[PDB]
Order: C-alpha cells, then sequence, then structure tokens
C-alpha cells in the first residue's frame, strides 16, 4: 500500500 | 530480476519513482503497483493513474497481495  | 513468483512484490518506493493505481482493480485508493509489475494487459479499458512517490509519501507495491485487488493480476515481470 501507499500512504503517510 | 524483478520476478517474485509465489509471494508479494513488496518493493518499497523511493523518492521520484513512478507508481500505478487502477480505479477498477484496487480495493481502495492506497493499492498500488510498481513499474516492473504493472501489466497493461490487466487494465485494458480501466481507469489507470500514474503517480510519483514524494518525500511526503511512502509504501510498497501490492502486486501479489490478493487482499489489495478486486481481480487477479498477471505480473509483468513473469512475462518472457
Ligand atoms: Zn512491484
Ligand atoms: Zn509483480
Ligand atoms: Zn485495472
Amino acid at each position: 500500500r501507499l500512504g503517510e | 530480476v524483478h520476478k517474485h513468483t509465489g509471494r508479494n512484490c513488496g518493493r518499497k518506493f523511493k523518492i521520484g519513482e513512478p507508481l500505478y493505481r487502477c480505479h477498477e482493480c484496487g480495493c481502495d485508493d492506497t493499492c498500488v503497483l510498481c513499474i516492473h509489475c504493472f501489466n497493461p494487459k490487466d487494465h485494458v479499458n480501466h481507469h489507470v493513474c500514474t503517480d510519483i512517490c514524494t518525500e511526503f509519501t511512502s509504501g510498497i507495491c501490492d502486486c501479489g497481495d490478493e487482499e489489495a485487488w478486486n481481480s487477479p493480476l498477471h505480473c509483468k515481470a513473469e512475462e518472457q
């Protein structure tokens, strides 16, 4: 996943 | 080289690296694919957006993680  | 048969890809993105999202295929907005994994033949008439990993952004390619995708994927790195 991609986040932050 | 980028083959990950039998497991997830899990490549952690670096600053400036491109990534892929598909509106149809991703379970949510956070589901992403690296360039070595994204296969155009999986998303023929889908809505795909390319993004770039920034300083303010972090994470990993979900190719091979079935929880992340509404449809089975066919990894580009698998192709000869
Ligand atoms: Zn990948
Ligand atoms: Zn892959
Ligand atoms: Zn798709």
